[PDB]
Order: structure tokens, then sequence, then C-alpha cells
């Protein structure tokens, strides 16, 4: 049981390692401008709200 | 948002394959289950312990 | 699997900066950011930074605003926004938090998940107006014969535990929690005490080893111990009282009891002059900030005996502090000491002297004190406390011919003395210490050996379960000897004494 | 019973009174005493036979 504990905590730091795998990924791809433009409209939208 | 599909992306396209039970049985005890408390031998045998004892007593007051 | 439940919880990130305050860092330094921004603020408002860092904003100073970092400085730097949460510190409260170990922030650092609390109450509640109470009239039972007898204490009171450091102070603490579980077991809620300990400076293990006694004695499913360690950040530790006691408010708001015990507001102290210094308020004696004592009175006036306007709720409180070297001069003592409505003195030669609880009773007052103690513990020991009082006079005669007269005392006393000790971490119950007590003011123990003393008690207890587990029931449920029970104690005694 | 193990015991030390020369009487009591003592406290220390494998 102390075993499967820990390895939930292995498996937590694994998965940490591959977000910041994806974070180099969004930060590469175009996606790091066409989001820029998603938030630009989202923020036009979103500060016309109030 | 973008951060939902980027989560998304990454536990979708990123799998861990667990580790063996192998790896685990040296990350725990093991395990080794006890087999029999004994057994004893009869004890005080013989009509050397009857002799011994009708013999031997008599240390009783006046 | 755990990845599902982030999913779930990033999911639940969509959050929008919607809000026309905002600050920016000038300069941090010290934990003390001074922020140029935040036009319109509240005071003491929390606040959060860029780097996620709670702070409370305690200077607001007409060109700046310096809030208090709550986190660490490695986390802050220039310029950061400082969101404002818009809501002055408070934090979850509700029956949720029985059973559940937590830090400051409402956050349960036993991992039992999100508390299940019915409101998120202020931290600065004012005191209970004059008319708001009513006279305390329901005990509180230590299980500690010498301080239910010699020291009695009732309910909603001030009341406090200043002794020797670290001397087993938090020992004397805990064991009024297990004699509660006894109470607390008992289904009437007026015997229900929903006890709160605050552990303020004390560090995760020595908190960890808190945690492992309570639920070995399975003190949590009424305790809540609000832990503030040696490593949480001296914002946390000084707002830790004041969160501390607005979780007892709830209770005593719902009209029951509970009792809070601050241990030690002497760290509590510290970390206040930690702030105060730093934000360059004024020093004060001994160092310590000047509104400490506003401070202090201000935390100990938010516990008391509501009035029956108020549904007679309570909170019972016991602050802790911690005596330097035994300096009861000293600024922080002094000052909480007019504050509480007596004070329990432990001596370091008692403890020394292997007197567990060393509790010297000399020095032990309650200015409420018999007002709420059992009728018939009453009756069985005023005897007691001027009998003890004649046994340190005659303490002195321990080094040739001396009077008899003084050589009985001596003897009664001492025999006395050894029959209220009681072994660390375990309590007794009042039927139980109504008759060794009784034996013990009829002088049969004086007959009785000391070493035997101690066989004598369980002996006699084990007597009185016999033989007479219909007087204990009668003590029990009565609540009050009257001549008949104590003609019919007086046998039992007799009998045993003679065996 | 136990009860009737330990009460001819005591019996046989106030016995032992009336007829001295007792040097096997403490043998025969504290092997008697002893093992009764550790078989009541063993049963009452024995843990559960079973592995939990409802829970754990």
């Amino acid at each position: 049981v102390r075993y499967e504990a820990s390895l939930r905590q292995l498996e937590q730091r694994q998965l940490a390692k591959s977000v910041i795998s994806r974070v180099q990924s969004e930060l590469g791809n175009p996606k790091f401008q066409e989001k820029v433009l998603q938030q630009s409209i989202s923020e036009i939208e979103q500060l016309l709200s109030k | 948002n973008v951060i939902q599909d980027l989560y998304l992306r990454e536990l979708k396209d990123t799998k861990l394959a667990p580790s063996t039970l192998q790896d685990a049985e040296g990350n725990v005890k093991p395990w080794n289950p006890p087999q029999k408390p004994n057994l004893p031998e009869l004890e005080l045998q013989g009509p050397e312990a009857l002799k011994a004892y009708t013999e031997q007593n008599v240390e009783t007051a006046h | 699997e755990v990845s599902s439940i982030l999913e779930e919880r990033i999911k639940g990130v969509s959050d929008e900066a919607n809000l026309n305050e905002t600050g920016r860092v000038l300069a941090v330094g010290d934990g003390i950011a001074r922020v140029f921004g935040l036009n319109n603020i509240q005071a003491e408002e929390l606040v959060e930074f860029s780097s996620g860092v709670k702070g409370m904003a305690l200077n607001l100073e007409p060109g700046q605003v310096g809030i208090v970092l709550f986190g660490s400085d490695r986390l802050v730097k220039e310029g950061e926004l400082v969101k404002r949460t818009g809501n002055i510190v408070d934090v979850p409260v509700g029956p949720g938090l029985l059973g559940r170990v937590v830090d400051a922030l409402g956050n349960p650092i036993d991992g039992k998940g999100p508390i299940d609390a019915a409101g998120r109450s202020r931290a600065q509640v004012k005191a209970p107006g004059i008319l708001p109470r009513r006279s305390v009239h329901e005990p509180v039972q230590t299980g500690l014969k010498a301080v239910d007898a010699l020291v009695p204490i009732g309910r909603g009171q001030r009341e406090l535990i200043i002794g020797d450091r670290q001397t087993g102070k938090t020992a004397v603490a805990l064991d009024t929690i297990l004699n509660q579980k006894r109470w607390n077991n008992g289904s009437d809620e007026s015997k229900k005490l929903y006890c709160v300990y605050v552990a303020v400076g004390q560090k995760r293990s020595t908190v960890a080893q808190l945690v492992q006694t309570l639920e070995q004695h399975d003190a949590m499913k009424y305790s809540i111990i609000v832990a503030a360690t040696a490593s949480e950040a001296a914002p946390l530790q000084y707002l830790a009282p004041f969160t501390a006691a607005s979780i007892g408010e709830w209770f005593r708001d719902n009209g029951k009891h509970a009792l809070i015990v601050y241990d030690d507001l002497s760290k509590q102290a510290v970390a206040y002059r930690q702030l105060s210094l730093l934000l360059r308020r004024p020093p004060g004696r001994e160092a310590y900030p000047g509104d400490v004592f506003y401070l202090h009175s201000r935390l100990l006036e938010r516990a008391a005996k509501l009035s029956e306007k108020e549904g007679s709720g309570s909170l019972t409180a016991l602050p802790v502090i911690e005596t330097q070297g035994g300096d009861v001069s000293a600024y922080i003592p002094t000052n909480v000491i007019s504050i509480t409505d007596g004070q329990i003195f432990l001596e370091a030669e008692l403890f020394y002297k292997g007197i567990r609880p060393a509790i010297n009773v000399g020095l032990s007052v309650s200015r409420v004190g018999s007002a709420a103690q059992v009728k018939a513990l009453k009756q069985v020991a005023g005897s007691l406390k001027l009998f003890l009082a004649q046994y340190r006079e005659v303490a002195a005669f321990a080094q040739s011919d001396l009077d008899a007269s003084t050589k009985q005392t001596l003897v009664r006393g001492e025999r006395l003395t050894q029959l209220l000790k009681q072994n660390q971490y375990s309590p007794l119950a009042t039927e139980e210490q109504v008759p060794l007590i009784y034996a013990g003011v009829n002088g049969h123990l004086d007959g009785i050996e000391l070493s035997r003393i101690g066989e004598f008690e369980s002996s006699f207890l084990s007597y009185l379960k016999s033989n007479h587990n219909e007087l204990l029931t009668e003590i029990r449920e009565k609540g009050e000897l009257s001549k008949e029970l104590l003609a019919s104690l007086k046998s039992a005694t007799e009998s045993f004494v003679a065996t | 019973a136990k009860s009737a193990a330990n009460k001819l015991d005591w019996a046989k030390v106030i016995s032992s009174l009336r007829i001295t020369g007792s040097t096997a009487t403490q043998l025969s009591s504290f092997k008697k005493r002893n093992d009764e003592a550790r078989r009541q406290l063993l049963e009452l220390q024995s843990q559960p036979t079973e592995v939990d494998f409802s829970h754990y």
C-alpha cells in the first residue's frame, strides 16, 4: 500500500514533466500566434462586456 | 480554454506505462510466511520422574 | 486517474481579471511589499499576488499600501500585479472542522479534502457585550485530580496556564481533551465540548506526534487542531489565534459549548513583534510592540459564557503562556495575567520531584473557581485545600524535635500529594475522584504507607467497582453527595481501608 | 477452571504453611501462573487470522 501511494506520487511527477514538454510545444507552434489572436478577440468580447 | 487545450493535448498525447510488479516487489516487503511453531518433545518421561518425585518429596513440617 | 482529477481542475480555470484596482510592487523587502496602486482598498483585506502569494494590508499609507506577505520572499519581485480579493481575512467555519487538522488558511493538512463549512467569517469579531453574557455554572473536568478540585474550571472562562518551557505544558493541556472524550461520547450537547487546540509555532514533527496521540485516543471526532507550525509564516502566526477563535465562534453561536486552548501566546507575541518592527511601528516594552496588550485582550475576550438570550452557549478558553526562565514579571506574562481570570502556575521543582502534574497549587488560583465545581466534589474538598495549605507551612519542618501536630499534618500532606499525582495521558472520572479524595480527607490514607498509596488507589477503585458501583453511579447521576451517600461511602472506605 | 487452578495453588501456600519444606510449591505455582497468564495475553493479543483483502 505504501508503494502504491509512492507510485501515485511518482506518476504525478512524471506527468508534470510531460506538461513542461507540452508547454514547449505550445510556445513553439504558431498556435503561439493563433492563440494570441484568440486571446485578443476574447479580450475584445470580454472587455466589451464590462 | 487554450489552457484546457494544452492540458488535453498533454494528457492525451503523453501516456505513461506503469511499472512492473517486480519493481514494486523491491520497494515493498516481500513476505516469507512463518511455518510451524515446532512440536516439543514429551517432558520428564520415564519412571525416572515418577521415582524422583516420590522419593524426593518428604519435606514436610514436624 | 490522478490525471482525471487534474483535468477537472484545469476545466475549473476560466476566471478573468475584472477588477478596476490592481497594484504593482514598488519594492519588496523583508516580506513587506510596498505596493503602488490599490487606491481603494479595505483595511487588512486579503490580496493575491501574481506569484499567488496571499497577504493582508496592515499599513495603508498615503502613497503606498504595505502588504505583508503570507508567502516566501523568493516568489515576489517588483512590479507584480496585486489582485484585490476584496475580502477581509475570513476562513471557512462550520461543523466540518471537527476531526480536521487544518492549517490557518483553512486547507486540510491532513488532506481530508474541502472543509464542510457553512460560512467563511471574518477573523476580527468584537467580544460579546455585557448583556450577552451570564454567570458561569457549568463545570468542565480536566480529569486531573488536583485541577478539578483545587482549581475548579467552569465554562466560557479565561484561566491561564502559565508555566515552565515545554515541561509537558502541552501534556497538561492534552489531558483535558482526553477526559472530555467521556462527556463528549455522552449524547446531550450540554455534555459536548468541541475542543480546539491552537498549536502556535509548534514544529510539524511535534504536531504530528500530537495528531498521533489524539488519533490513538480517538479524540479526532470533536477535536480541531488549528496548526501554525514552526515553519508557517509570521503573518499566518499572527493571525493564527484570531482565526482559531472564529472557528470556535461557530459552535458558540450555534449555542453549543466548546473549549479553545491557545498554546502559546508567548510565541504569538514574537510573531507580531516581527511584523511590527518590520512595519517600522515604534518598539515597546521588552522590545514587544506597544499594542500587543490590545491584541491579546481582544483575543481573550472572545471567550465567554453567553446569556440565555444567546442560548446559553459558550467558548471556554485556556491560554498557555511559557515562562521565560520563570520571569513572571515579564511584560507579556504580566499583561496576560491581568487579562485572565485565574492562572495555573506549574513549578519546575515539582516536576523534578516527580510530581506530575507539576502544578504548584500555591500560586494557582481561579477567580471563578468553585462557582462551577461539582457539588459532590465541592463538599469533599474544601478541607483538602486547607490541609494542603498547612502542609506547605509545615514543609520547612522537614529538617529534629518537632511537634506531633506538625508531624501529623506532614504525613497527611505527603500522602495527599502522592494521591493527587496522575500519570500523564490518563484522565479520571469525577465519580471516581470523589471517593479517593474522601479517604484522604478523612485521613484514612495518613495511616496508609506512601509506597502503598499508588497500589491503594487502584485497589480502592476496584473495591468500589465491585462492591459499591451503586455509590459510583449514585455519585455520577445525583452529582451531589448527601449524608446517606456519604454514610455509605464512609463505610465502604472503612472496609477497604481495613484491607 | 483457571480459578480452580489458582485457588488450589494458593490453598497449597497455606497448606505449605502447615507442612513446610516448600521448594517446589513455588515451582508449581510459578509455572502454572506464568503459562496461564501467557496464553490469556496471547489470546487477547491475537491478530485477525485473515489477510485483509477487503479494504487493503
